[PDB]
DNA sequence: ATTAATTTCTTGACCTTCCCCTTGCTGGAAGGTTTATAATGGGAGCTGTCACGGATGC
DNA sequence: GCATCCGTGACAAACCTTCCAGCAAGGGGAAGGTCAAGAAATTAAT
C-alpha cells in the first residue's frame, strides 16, 4: 500500500522505523496465520496454543498472561480482533531487541533476515535484493491538501495600502517576501518584478488596467504610480519631510 | 486497530476523557449509536441512585481544527464491563487503544523515484477501502448584521 | 470578569486545543510553555532556556516540543511527573536499602 | 526553443537584450497583427518569438529596420 | 519622473499641501456612517467616501465633477483623492519634531553644540534659554533656569528676552544666522588644532553646509504646523462583526487635535502660566507618541493595554511599511501549495493542479475565451468556470503550455529557491515539483508551502522563459558544481546501475554495445552488475566542435552502458568508468556543461533522472536490520574501553593526576575506541565475502543496503553511518564541553534511557543552533544584501592594469583547494605566464574555462594575477571584463548582471548548514621571506626575524606547502635543499618565545643596578643563572627612568655593531626576562639568552569588521618601533622610522605578546600584537588587495572548514561595498576630513586632476565600514531608509536634501519601476541618456 | 419622367414620482450650563531580553 | 585620550438651547414619463 523512501534513514537516524516495520511484518505474518486457520473453521484449540506461543518469545514477558483460563467464546472474539493484526507493544527504552524479532519472524512463516524478496508491479520481474516490507502504522495529518492548497486571483482587497490579503479562510494569496525580490533581482528579472510589485497587487488603477488588457488578449506591461509608494510619501508628508518627484 | 504498541495506548483513552469512561461498573444492557446504558451490578450500587449510568455519547460535533469528534459505540451487547474500562472509542481510539491512524503495508524501497525526498506513494486502497479517508467539520456563520440600509 | 476573560482566550498561554486525537489533547494539557507574562519571549531567548539539563530527567521532557521560533520555550510533561504541593517537579522513585 | 535557448543567447549574445527584442517581437505578433515567421503547431505567441529569435530572423537593428519600413508605409 | 528630491516641510508647502483643514476631533458620526462637517474623516477636507458620491446626496453620478457644494463642501471626485488630501493641523503653539529631537544623533544639538540633556531640559517645560542680551552674561544658547530667570528679570527688565519651551527654540533656529555662522564655524575648525574637536565641528560644518546648499531652514526642522496621514490610509471601516475597524494612529491624531484645541481654549480663556506650559508640554509629548512612541517617554496605551503603532512604527524592521507592504507584498496570482514529486517530466516541466490552474488563470481563461469564440462576455465565461464545463479544461490545456510560471518555495535559501517552470495539468491539488531542482530549492517534500506566480506580460513571460527557467541553468550562483545534479534518489539508483560484482551471473557475455547491455538486462538473463567488455561508441570534439567517432573494447560493467545510452555524444568515458559518486556526478555535469553546452545538457539530465528512476524501481535497495550488520568485534572494543576507564579512575583516585587531566585522558581514550569502532565497522561494511565464478574467496566493494549511501554519499557522509552502525563519538555538553561517558551502544542495539538523555543533549543543542542561528543568517543576508545595492555590470572592460595575487590556503596543514577551482570562471589582469621567464600563452583579457583551467593545471602554477572588482575604476559599478564569469551561465557576463545581490544569495546559501613540532608532508625545498637567517655552531639555522613564512616548493615549481613561524625558531635544513615529508624541519619551544642573538661574541651585563631595575634569583632548577629580571609589575620605577637593556659587547670594554647594519649591539629588557647566560662567555650567533612566553558569529562579525575582543594593531611605517613612556600598565607606543613619520605614537592596551622589541626593525605592515586582526588598521596600512585576498583567503576557508564550497568572488564583491564611503585626507575637492563615497571621491579626481588643472587635492584613505554603517552611509537614501535605522537616516536626508538619483538597483525596486538591472538595464540606457 | 394609399415622424395632450410644504404637535439628536457640607502629593508596566554603536564623564 | 550608560536589530445628575424626522390626511410645484391628431417618404396609373 505504501512506498516509503529508505534515503532518509542514514542522515536521519532514524534506523528504529526499520525495527518498527520488521515487527509489524512480524505481527502481520501471525494476523495472516490466524486468518488462514480463522476461515477454514477447523477448530479453536490449536488458537489456544499458537497465539499463546507467540505472547512469549523474550527473555521475560511483562505479562505472563495464560489462555488456557479463558472462555471458547472471548478466544474466538480475540482470534477475530486479531483477524486485522496483531496488537504487539514495545517500550520506548525496554523495547525488543532485533533477536526477538527475529523469533517473531520465524513464528510467523518469515524469513530472518527481515527483508522478503518482493516482487515489481509496473515490471513485473523480481528484485536482485529482498525489499524490507512490513507495517509502519502511519497518520494521517492535520496538514492536509484541502487545507493547504490557496490561491488567489483579484479578490477581496485591503484598504489600508490596497494590498491582497493571507489566509485561506480570507482569502488571499502568499507573501512574496523580500528575500524573494533579492533573488528575482539576483536573477535580472525587470518585468517580472515590474508587475509583482506594481501592477498585480499595487496599483488599483494598474491592475485593473491590466486585467482589461488580458482579458481583450493585449499582453502588454503597462506600468505606473504605484498605489502604496505614495502611502509611503503622504505618510513621510504627513510625517513633517517634503518629498516630490523629478 | 493500533498494531505496533507501547502500553501507554491502554489508558490514554481512559485518562484523556473523550472516551465513554467507566464510573461504575457493570454489565451491558443497551447500547446506541448515541448513548450507551450499562446496568451496574451490585457491589458498585448505591442506594440513592438507580444502578444505571447512561453515558449520552457526543455526536459529530467541531472540534479546534475542523475535523470530526465522534464518540462511537465499541462494545458488543451484553458483556460485563467492569470499573475504569472503555464503553465507547473516541474519535481516535478503538476499543480503549490509541487509534491515531492506520496500519498497511509499507516498503521501504524506491518506486520510479516517486520518493525521491521522503515522499510518500500511496496505492489505490488506502481511497478504494476508505482507509485514509476523513471526517471534516467546518463552520461557516452567515451572520445577518443590521447596517443603516 | 474582564479579568478572567482576557486571561481566558486571549492571553498568550490561552490558545487552541487541537481536540483532532486524545493524544493532541493530552500532550496539550501537559504542555509545559514558558511564554507569556512572567516568563520568556521566542525572540528575546537564547540557548540556555532551549537545550535541556540533566535535571530535566523524568520531569521536563526534550522530545515534544514545537519545531518552529521557539523550539526549547514549549516544553511538555512526563507520564509519571506530577505537580508538587509547592509547585516544582518531582519524579517517582523505589527506594534502595544498600543493594 | 520550447526546451533550449542556448542556440539564440550564442547567436545573439546575450540575455537581456535577446528577450528584450524577443518580447519586442512578440508584442508585434500579439496586438500589432504581424505574420509568424515560424510555423505554430498549437503553440502561444512567446516560443514563437522565441523560435523566430533563433533562426536569425528577428535581431535588434532587424527588428528596428522592420518598424521603420511600418512606419513610413503607414506616414505615407 | 526620474528622480526623488527630498527635503524639510515647509508651513507655507504644508498650506499648499492641504487643500482643507482640520479643527475638530470628531472621526464619523456614530448613528450615520457619515462624516459631519471639519472632521478627522470629512468630505470637504478629503473627499468623499463613494466613488462620484456627496455627503448629503444632492450631488452624484458623474453629473458635478469639480463644483463644491455649499452645504457641506464635499467635493464630488473618485475615491482616490482620499489618499493624497493632507492635513495642516492649526497648532496654536509651535511644537518639537521628536524625529530631529531624540534621535541617535539627535541632529538638533549638533546644530547647535548643545547637548541633550540641556535640550531636555528646554523643550520640556522646565528651564529658559535667552536668544540675545544686552549684556555679555545673557550670550546666545543659554540655559536658565526659573529663578535665573527671575534673577535675569529683576536685573536686565526690557534688556533681555527669554522665552521657555519650542517657540523660544523656533526663535533661536530662525534667527541664529544663515551663512556667517558657517564661515566662522568654517575658519574656526581649522583655525584651532586638535582631534576631539574636529570630529564633531567637521560634522556640524557638513551639516550646515548640506542645510545652505540644499536649500534648507532650521525653522522647517521644527514643527509649527502638523498634516494628518490620509483618511483612507487610515481607515475607520466598519467591520462584518459589529463593531469598527479603527488605527491606533487615528487615536493619536485625535488626542494631538484635543489638545491643540485645549491649547486655543487656554489661549483666548487667559491661562496662566503654569497650565499653557504644561498644555505645550503635553502637545509636545502628544505629537512626539505620534511621530515616534518609543523615544520621549513611556508607549502610549489604549484600550487593550499595548503600545500603539506611531509614525517611526509604521516604518521599523520588518512588521514596518518596508519590508511587509513596500519591499516584501503580497502579490495577486500567487497560489499556496505544497510539493508533490512529478518524475515523469521534463526539467523545465511541473505539475499544476487543474482547480488551482483554473482560478489562478482566471484572465487568461477569460481571454482565451473570448477570443476563440466559445464564449460571449465575462461572467458567461466565468458561469462556466463556476460549473465547470468540459471545454474549458481543453482551453485550459491550450493556455497552459507555452506559458511558464513561476515556483516559488517561502522562504527562498538562494537564487535558486525561485525560478520558472513551464507547467502540465494533471489531478490533485498540489504542484508535481521536478525532483532535479529539490537540491537546489532545498526543499524536500515535508509539506512545505510553494508559492505559484504567474508572469502576466509577454515582457514577463518570455524573461520566464528563457533567462530564469530550469533549462536555463545547470550551474549555482554560488559555486562552480552543479547544485542542480542528480540528488539522493536518483543518485542511489545510479550507484546500484554503475556497480560491479565479482560472481557477476551475467558473466563471459560480450555485450555490443548500450544496446545490448540495456537488453539483457531487461529481458532479466542477466544482472546489473557484470564485469564483462562492451564495445562503446564514444565521441570527442578535439577540433572547433567537430566530434571524432571511435569504438573499442573497455572493462566496465553492464549498467554504465545502459547509462551511456542515457549519455550524449560529447562526453568521455573516463567520467562513466568510476564508481560514480555524488561529486563525480556533480564532476559530470560540470564537464557535460563545459563541453556540450546548455543544450544537451538539459536533455542529459532528464534521461538520466529518467534512468535513475527507472532503475531504482527495479533496485530494491532497501535497509534492514541484517543489511546495518553490526561488527563481531564489537563487545571486546567496549571491554577494553571499560577496563581503559577502570585504569584511569584508578589512576585519579590512587593520587598522579588531577581531575581535568583524567577528563582529558578519558576524552583521548574514548577517541581512540571511537576510532577503533569505527575502523572496524568500516572494514566490516566494505568489505563482503563473495564467490567468484570458479570456487574462490575473494573480497570486493559490497553490497550492503548502507555502504550504497555512505560510500557514494548519497545522503549521509561517513560520520553518520559510524554513529549508526558504531558507537557514538563525542555529545555536546550544554555548557561546551563534552560528556566524558560517550554512548557505548549503538543505534541496532538501542540506546538506554541515560544514553538518550545524553544524545538528546547534544542533538536540542544543534536544533536549537538550527533554530537560532540560521534565522540570524538571513539576518545576515538581509544586511549583506543592502551594502551592495548598487553593482550592476555597465560597461564591458575598464582600463584599470591593476588586480589581485590569488593563492590558495596551506595555513597549518596540507592543502585544501587548489588554483582551479578557485580562479575558476575569473578574469586574469595582466598577461600571466609559467612559473619559468618565458612563453607568454595567456592573453590580458580572458576568462578561465575549459582549455584554461586544464592548461594552467598541466603546467605547475601557483600564483597567477587575477583581475578583481575592487580595483575597477568606473563608478555604480562594475565590468564585464573585471568580474569574470557569470557562475549559472558559463560565458562572458552580460551588461546588466546584479553581482551584489548574487553574491548575497551566494553567501546566504550555506547559512542553514554552518550550524611546535612542524612537520612537512610532502617533498620540495625550502624556501623563505623576509630573510635573516645565520649558522650556529650546532650545523642549523636559526632565526632572528619575526616575519619569515617557511613555503615549500618542489621541483616542478608550486607552492605546495607553507607554514606560518614566528620569531625565535632553528631550522634543521638549509634554503635550497630537497627535503623529504614526515620530518620535523623546524624545532623551536612553542611555550615560550626566545630573545636569540645574533651577536656572535663575549656578554656584558650593562645599565643595570641589582635591586632598583634587576634583581638578583638564582634558579633552583639547572643551577645555571644570573643577574636576571622579574615581571614589570613587581619592579620600582628604576626601570621607568633608566631603560633596562642588555648590551652583548665584547668584554674588553669596547662596543660592537650587528653585522649588516649600523646600530650597536644593544638588546632591550622586557618583562619576564630570565636569562640563563653569565659575563665573559664567548656565544656564538645563535645563542638563546631566556624565556619569554606567549563559526557564524566569528563571519558576521568578520563581515562587520568592526572590533574582534582582543584588537592586533599592525605596525605603520618601517623602522625602529621602540615605547614612549615607561608601562603604567597600559601606557604608550612609539614608531621611529628612518624616512617617515617620525613623531607619530600608537598605543597597547596588552603587554602579553610583543612580536618585535622595543627598538629593533620593522616592515610597515607587521604585526604588532597576537590574535584576531582588526580590518580598519589592515585597510589603513596594507591596500585593499592585501585585505580583499586576507577575507576571501579567511570567510572562504571557514565557510569550507563546514563541508561547502563558495566562489571567491561572492566574498569579494562584499567586501568591495564595504569601503564604499572612504575618508578624504586634504581639501580643495569637497572637504578636509569627510566620508565621501568611491563614486564622489572618482567624479572629483576625473573632473580636475584628469583634464583641466593639477592637483588640487584628491587624495584619500579607504575606510572598511560595518554592514550596519555602510547601509546608511549610501548616497542614495530611499534604499538606505529600508534596511534599519529608518528614522536616523530619513532625518539624516531629510536635514540634508539628499536628492536621489535611483541609480541602485533596489531604489528602483521602491519606488515601482524598471530596475536598472538585467533586462531594465537596456532601458535605463536610454532613461539615463534621455535626460 | 408623373403620383395615389400605406408607413413612418412630429406635436399637443395627457400621466407618474420628488420634494417641499400644509397646522398641530411629538419625539429624537446635538450642544452648552449648573449643582453649592465635607472632599488637597495619583497611577502603572515588567524585568526571564542579548549583543552592537554613539555619546558622557574621569 | 579611556570605562561606562541608552537606541536598536532579533528567518454623576440634572438643567436649558437649536436642529431635524413622523403621523396625522393630504394639496401643489418641479421634473420627468406615455397616447391620438396632422406632416415627410414610398409606390402603382400613364
Ligand atoms: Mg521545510
Ligand atoms: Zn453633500
Ligand atoms: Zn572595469
Amino acid at each position: 500500500d505504501i512506498v516509503l523512501n529508505p534515503l532518509g534513514v542514514p542522515s536521519r537516524m532514524n534506523i528504529g522505523q526499520i525495527l518498527e516495520t520488521h515487527l509489524g511484518m512480524a505481527a502481520k505474518g501471525i494476523g495472516d496465520k490466524i486468518n488462514a486457520m480463522l476461515k477454514q473453521q477447523q477448530e479453536v484449540a490449536k488458537l489456544r496454543e499458537f497465539i499463546q506461543r507467540a505472547y512469549d518469545l523474550g527473555a521475560d514477558v511483562r505479562q505472563k498472561v495464560d489462555l488456557s483460563t479463558f472462555s471458547d467464546e472471548e478466544v474466538m472474539r480475540l482470534a477475530e480482533n486479531l483477524r486485522k493484526g496483531m496488537p504487539i507493544a514495545t517500550p520506548v527504552f525496554d523495547g525488543a531487541k532485533e533477536a526477538e524479532i527475529k523469533e517473531l519472524l520465524k513464528l510467523g512463516d518469515l524469513p530472518t533476515s527481515g527483508q522478503i524478496r518482493l516482487y515489481d508491479g509496473r515490471t513485473g520481474e523480481q528484485f536482485e535484493r529482498p525489499v524490507t516490507v512490513g507495517y509502519m502504522y502511519m497518520l494521517k495529518l492535520n496538514h492536509l491538501v484541502d487545507d493547504k492548497m490557496h490561491a488567489r486571483s483579484t479578490g477581496s482587497y485591503s484598504l489600508v495600502t490596497q494590498q491582497p490579503l493571507g489566509g485561506k479562510a480570507q482569502f488571499g494569496g502568499q507573501r512574496f517576501g523580500e528575500m524573494e525580490v533579492w533573488a528575482l533581482e539576483a536573477y535580472g528579472a525587470a518585468y517580472t518584478l515590474q508587475e509583482m510589485l506594481t501592477v498585480k497587487s499595487d496599483d488599483v488603477n494598474g491592475r485593473t488596467k491590466m486585467y482589461k488588457n488580458i482579458v481583450d488578449g493585449n499582453h502588454q506591461m503597462e506600468p505606473g504610480m504605484p498605489e502604496s509608494f505614495n502611502v509611503l510619501l503622504k505618510e513621510i508628508r504627513s510625517l513633517g519631510i517634503n518629498i516630490e518627484l523629478e | 486497530k493500533p498494531l505496533v504498541g507501547t502500553g501507554m495506548e491502554r489508558a490514554v483513552a481512559v485518562d484523556s476523557g473523550v472516551t465513554a469512561v467507566a464510573k461504575r461498573g457493570g454489565v451491558v444492557q443497551y447500547v446506541d449509536a448515541s448513548r450507551i446504558v450499562i446496568k451496574v451490578n451490585e457491589d458498585e450500587m448505591y442506594p440513592g441512585e438507580a444502578g444505571i449510568d447512561i453515558y449520552n455519547l457526543t455526536k459529530y460535533t467541531r472540534s479546534n481544527q475542523n475535523t470530526c469528534i465522534n464518540q462511537m459505540p465499541c462494545v458488543s451487547l451484553g458483556e460485563p464491563v467492569e470499573r475504569g474500562d472503555v464503553l465507547a472509542d473516541g474519535p481516535s481510539t478503538d476499543l480503549g487503544e490509541l487509534a491515531l491512524g492506520q496500519n498497511m503495508r509499507v516498503a521501504f524501497m524506491p518506486w520510479n523515484g516517486y520518493n525521491f525526498e521522503d515522499s510518500i506513494l500511496v496505492s489505490e486502497r488506502v481511497v478504494q477501502e476508505d482507509r485514509f479517508t476523513t471526517i471534516h467539520i467546518q463552520e461557516l456563520a452567515c451572520v445577518s448584521r443590521d447596517t443603516k440600509l | 470578569s474582564a479579568a478572567v476573560k482576557e486571561f481566558f482566550g486571549s492571553s498568550q498561554l490561552s490558545q487552541f486545543m487541537d481536540q483532532n486525537n486524545p493524544l493532541s489533547e493530552i500532550t496539550h494539557k501537559r504542555r509545559i510553555s514558558a511564554l507569556g507574562p512572567g516568563g520568556l519571549t521566542r525572540e528575546r531567548a537564547g540557548f540556555e532556556v532551549r537545550d535541556v539539563h540533566p535535571t530535566h530527567y523524568g520531569r521536563v521532557c526534550p522530545i515534544e516540543t514545537p519545531e518552529g521560533p521557539n523550539i526549547g520555550l514549549i516544553n511538555s510533561l512526563s507520564v509519571y511527573a506530577q505537580t508538587n504541593e509547592y509547585g516544582f517537579l518531582e519524579t517517582p522513585y523505589r527506594k534502595v536499602t544498600d543493594g | 526553443a520550447r526546451v533550449t535557448v542556448q542556440d539564440a543567447v550564442e547567436k545573439i549574445g546575450n540575455r537581456f537584450d535577446l528577450v528584450l527584442v524577443a518580447a519586442r517581437r512578440a508584442r508585434q505578433m500579439q496586438v500589432g497583427g504581424k505574420d509568424p515567421l515560424v510555423p505554430e503547431e498549437n503553440d502561444k505567441t512567446t516560443v514563437i518569438a522565441l523560435r523566430e529569435i533563433e533562426e536569425g530572423l528577428i535581431n535588434n537593428q532587424i527588428l528596428d529596420v522592420r518598424e521603420r519600413q511600418e512606419q513610413q508605409e503607414q506616414e505615407a | 519622473f526620474d528622480a526623488i528630491k527630498i527635503a524639510l516641510a515647509s508651513p507655507d508647502m504644508i498650506r499648499s499641501w492641504s487643500f482643507g483643514e482640520v479643527k475638530k476631533p470628531e472621526t464619523i458620526n456614530y448613528r450615520t456612517f457619515k462624516p459631519e462637517r471639519d472632521g478627522l474623516f470629512c468630505a470637504r477636507i478629503f473627499g468623499p467616501v463613494k466613488d462620484y458620491e456627496c455627503l448629503c446626496g444632492k450631488y452624484k453620478r458623474l453629473k458635478h465633477r469639480g463644483v463644491i457644494c455649499e452645504k457641506c463642501g464635499v467635493e464630488v471626485t473618485q475615491t482616490k483623492v482620499r489618499r493624497e488630501r493632507m492635513g495642516h493641523i492649526e497648532l496654536a503653539s509651535p511644537t518639537a519634531h521628536i524625529w530631529f529631537l531624540k534621535s541617535l544623533p539627535s541632529r538638533i544639538g549638533l546644530l547647535l553644540d548643545m547637548p541633550l540633556r540641556d535640550i531636555e531640559r528646554v523643550l520640556y517645560f522646565e528651564s529658559y534659554v535667552v536668544i540675545e542680551g544686552g549684556m555679555t552674561n545673557l550670550e546666545r544658547q543659554q540655559i536658565l533656569t526659573e529663578e535665573q530667570y527671575l534673577d535675569a528679570l529683576e536685573e536686565f527688565g526690557d534688556e533681555f528676552d527669554a522665552k521657555m519651551g519650542a517657540e523660544a527654540i523656533q526663535a533661536l533656529l530662525k534667527s541664529m544666522d544663515l551663512e556667517q555662522e558657517c564661515e566662522q564655524l568654517r575658519e574656526e575648525l581649522n583655525e584651532t588644532n586638535s582631534e576631539t574637536k574636529r570630529k564633531k565641528l567637521t560634522k556640524r560644518i557638513k551639516l550646515l553646509e548640506a542645510f545652505v546648499q540644499s536649500g534648507n531652514k532650521p525653522e522647517w526642522m521644527i514643527l509649527t504646523v502638523l498634516p494628518v496621514l490620509p483618511p483612507d490610509l487610515r481607515p475607520l471601516v466598519p467591520l462584518d462583526g459589529g463593531r469598527f475597524a479603527t488605527s491606533d494612529l487615528n487615536d493619536l491624531y485625535r488626542r494631538v487635535i484635543n489638545r491643540n484645541n485645549r491649547l486655543k481654549r487656554l489661549l483666548d480663556l487667559a491661562a496662566p502660566d503654569i497650565i499653557v506650559r504644561n498644555e505645550k508640554r503635553m502637545l509636545q509629548e502628544a505629537v512626539d507618541a505620534l511621530l515616534d512612541n518609543g523615544r520621549r517617554g513611556r508607549a502610549i496605551t489604549g484600550s487593550n493595554k499595548r503600545p500603539l503603532k506611531s509614525l517611526a512604527d509604521m516604518i521599523k524592521g520588518k512588521q514596518g511599511r518596508f519590508r511587509q507592504n513596500l519591499l516584501g507584498k503580497r502579490v495577486d496570482y500567487s497560489g499556496r501549495s505544497v510539493i508533490t514529486v512529478g518524475p515523469y517530466l521534463r526539467l523545465h516541466q511541473c505539475g499544476l493542479p487543474k482547480k488551482m490552474a483554473l482560478e489562478l488563470f482566471k484572465p487568461f481563461i477569460y481571454g482565451k475565451l473570448e477570443l476563440r469564440g466559445l464564449a460571449t462576455t465575462i461572467k458567461a465565461a466565468k458561469k462556466m468556470v463556476e460549473r465547470e464545463e468540459a471545454v474549458v479544461w481543453d482551453i485550459l490545456d491550450e493556455v497552459i503550455r507555452e506559458h511558464p510560471v513561476l515556483l516559488n518555495r517561502a522562504p527562498t535559501l538562494h537564487r535558486l529557491g525561485i525560478q520558472a517552470f513551464e507547467p502540465v495539468l494533471i489531478e490533485g491539488k498540489a504542484i508535481q515539483l521536478h525532483p532535479l531542482v529539490c537540491a537546489a530549492y532545498n526543499a524536500d517534500f515535508d509539506g512545505d508551502q510553494m508559492a505559484v506566480h504567474v508572469p502576466l506580460t509577454l515582457e514577463a513571460q518570455l524573461e520566464a522563459r528563457a533567462l530564469m527557467m530550469s533549462t536555463n541553468n545547470i550551474l549555482s550562483p554560488a559555486n562552480g558544481e552543479p547544485i542542480i545534479v542528480p540528488s539522493q534518489d536518483v543518485v542511489l539508483g545510479l550507484y546500484y546501475m554503475t556497480r560491479d560484482c565479482v560472481n557477476a551471473k551475467g558473466e563471459g557475455m560480450v555485450l555490443t554495445g548500450p544496446k545490448e547491455a540495456e537488453r539483457l538486462y531487461r529481458s532479466g538473463l542477466a544482472s546489473l552488475h557484470a564485469r564483462v567488455k562492451v564495445r562503446i561508441t564514444e565521441y570527442e570534439k578535439d577540433a572547433n566542435g567537430e566530434l571524432v567517432a571511435k569504438t573499442s573494447l573497455k572493462d566496465t560493467t553492464v549498467g554504465r552502458a545502459i547509462l551511456w545510452m542515457i549519455v550524449p555524444k560529447g562526453l568521455p568515458y573516463s567520467i562513466v568508468n568510476q564508481a560514480l559518486g555524488k561529486k563525480a556526478i556533480s564532476k559530470m555535469l560540470n564537464t557535460c556543461y563545459r563541453i556540450l553546452g546548455l543544450k544537451p545538457t538539459v536533455i542529459f539530465a532528464d534521461q538520466i533522472m529518467y534512468t535513475g528512476f527507472a532503475y531504482a524501481a527495479r533496485s530494491g535497495a532497501s535497509v534492514g536490520i541484517d543489511d546495518m550488520v553490526i561488527p563481531e568485534k564489537k563487545h571486546e572494543i567496549i571491554s577494553e574501553a571499560e577496563a581503559e576507564v577502570a585504569e584511569i579512575q584508578e589512576q585519579f583516585q590512587s593520587g598522579l593526576v588531577t581531575a581535568g587531566e583524567r577528563y582529558n585522558k578519558v576524552i583521548d581514550i574514548w577517541a581512540a575506541a571511537n576510532d577503533r569502532v569505527s575502523k572496524a565497522m568500516m572494514d566490516n561494511l566494505q568489505t563482503e565475502t563473495v564467490i567468484n565464478r570458479d570456487g574462490q574467496e575473494e573480497k570486493q566493494v559490497s553490497f550492503n543496503s548502507i555502504y550504497m549511501m555512505a560510500d557514494s554519499g548519497a545522503r549521509g557522509s561517513a560520520a553518520q553511518i559510524r554513529q549508526l552502525a558504531g558507537m557514538r563519538g563525542l555529545m555536546a555538553k550544554p555548557d561546551g564541553s563534552i560528556i566524558e561517558t560517550p554512548i557505548t551502544a549503538n543505534f541496532r542495539e538501542g540506546l538506554n534511557v541515560l544514553q538518550y538523555f545524553i544524545s538528546t543533549h547534544g542533538a536540542r543543542k544543534g536544533l536549537a543552533d538550527t533554530a537560532l542561528k540560521t534565522a540570524n543568517s538571513g539576518y545576515l543576508t538581509r544586511r549583506l544584501v543592502d551594502v551592495a545595492q548598487d553593482l550592476v555590470v555597465t560597461e564591458d572592460d575598464c582600463g584599470t592594469h591593476e588586480g589581485i595575487m590569488m593563492t590558495p590556503v596551506i595555513e597549518g596543514g596540507d592543502v585544501k583547494e587548489p588554483l582551479r577551482d578557485r580562479v575558476l570562471g575569473r578574469v586574469t589582469a595582466e598577461d600571466v605566464l609559467k612559473p619559468g621567464t618565458a612563453d607568454i600563452l595567456v592573453p590580458r583579457n580572458t576568462l578561465l574555462h575549459e582549455q584554461w583551467c586544464d592548461l594552467l593545471e598541466e603546467n605547475s602554477v601557483d600564483a597567477v594575477k587575477v583581475r578583481s572588482v575592487v580595483s575597477c575604476d568606473t563608478d555604480f559599478g562594475v565590468c564585464a571584463h573585471c568580474y569574470g564569469r557569470d557562475l549559472a551561465r558559463g560565458h562572458i557576463i552580460n551588461k546588466g548582471e546584479a553581482i551584489g545581490v548574487i553574491a548575497a544569495q551566494s553567501i546566504g546559501e550555506p547559512g542553514t548548514q554552518l550550524t611546535s613540532s612542524i612537520q612537512v608532508k610532502n617533498k620540495g625545498s625550502i624556501k623563505l621571506s623576509n630573510v635573516k637567517s645565520v649558522v650556529n655552531s650546532s650545523g642549523k639555522l636559526v632565526i632572528t626575524s619575526r616575519n619569515t613564512e617557511l613555503k615549500l616548493i618542489d621541483e616542478f615549481g608550486r607552492t605546495k606547502e607553507s607554514y606560518k613561524v614566528p620569531y625565535g625558531a632553528v631550522l634543521a635544513k638549509g634554503d635550497g635543499e630537497q627535503v623529504a615529508g614526515g620530518e620535523t624541519v623546524a624545532n623551536w619551544d612553542p611555550h615560550t618565545m626566545p630573545v636569540i642573538t645574533e651577536v656572535s661574541g663575549f656578554v656584558r651585563f650593562t645599565d643595570m643596578i641589582d635591586g632598583q631595575t634587576i634583581t638578583r634569583q638564582t634558579d633552583e632548577l639547572t643551577g645555571l643563572s644570573s643577574l636576571v629580571v622579574l615581571d614589570s609589575a613587581e619592579r620600582t620605577a628604576g626601570g621607568k627612568d633608566l631603560r633596562p637593556a642588555l648590551k652583548i659587547v665584547d668584554a674588553q670594554g669596547n662596543d660592537v655593531l650587528i653585522p649588516g647594519t649600523d646600530m650597536p649591539a644593544q638588546y632591550f629588557l622586557p618583562g619576564k626576562a630570565i636569562v640563563q647566560l653569565e659575563d665573559g662567555v664567548q656565544i656564538s650567533s645563535g645563542d638563546t639568552l631566556a624565556r619569554i612566553p606567549q563559526g557564524l558569529p566569528r563571519v558576521a562579525d568578520l563581515f562587520e569588521a568592526r572590533r574582534p575582543k582582543e584588537p592586533a594593531i599592525l605596525a605603520e611605517i618601517s623602522g625602529i618601533v621602540s615605547f614612549g613612556k615607561e608601562t603604567k600598565g597600559k601606557r604608550r607606543l612609539v614608531i621611529t622610522p628612518v624616512d617617515g613619520s617620525d613623531p607619530y605614537e600608537e598605543m597597547i592596551p596588552k603587554w602579553r605578546q610583543l612580536n618585535v622589541f622595543e627598538g629593533e626593525r620593522v616592515e610597515r605592515g607587521d604585526v604588532i600584537s597576537d590574535g584576531p586582526e582588526a580590518p580598519h588598521d589592515i585597510l589603513r596600512l596594507r591596500g585593499v588587495h592585501a585585505v580583499t585576498r586576507y577575507i576571501v583567503n579567511e570567510v572562504q576557508d571557514v565557510y569550507r572548514l563546514q563541508g561547502v564550497k563558495i566562489n571567491d568572488k561572492h566574498i569579494e564583491v562584499i567586501v568591495r561595498q564595504m569601503l564604499r564611503k572612504a575618508t578624504i585626507v586634504n581639501a580643495g575637492s569637497s572637504d578636509f576630513l569627510e566620508g565621501e563615497q568611491v563614486e564622489y571621491s572618482r567624479v572629483k579626481i576625473a573632473n580636475r586632476e584628469l583634464e583641466a588643472n593639477g592637483k588640487v587635492g584628491a587624495t584619500y584613505s579607504r575606510d572598511l565600514l560595518g554592514i550596519t554603517k555602510a547601509s546608511l552611509a549610501t548616497e542614495s537614501f530611499i534604499s538606505a531608509a529600508s534596511f534599519q535605522e529608518t528614522t536616523r537616516v530619513l532625518t539624516e536626508a531629510a536635514v540634508a536634501g539628499k536628492r536621489d538619483e535611483l541609480r541602485g538597483l533596489k531604489e528602483n525596486v521602491i519606488v515601482g519601476r524598471l530596475i536598472p538591472a538585467g533586462t531594465g538595464y537596456a532601458y535605463h540606457q536610454d532613461r539615463m541618456r534621455r535626460r
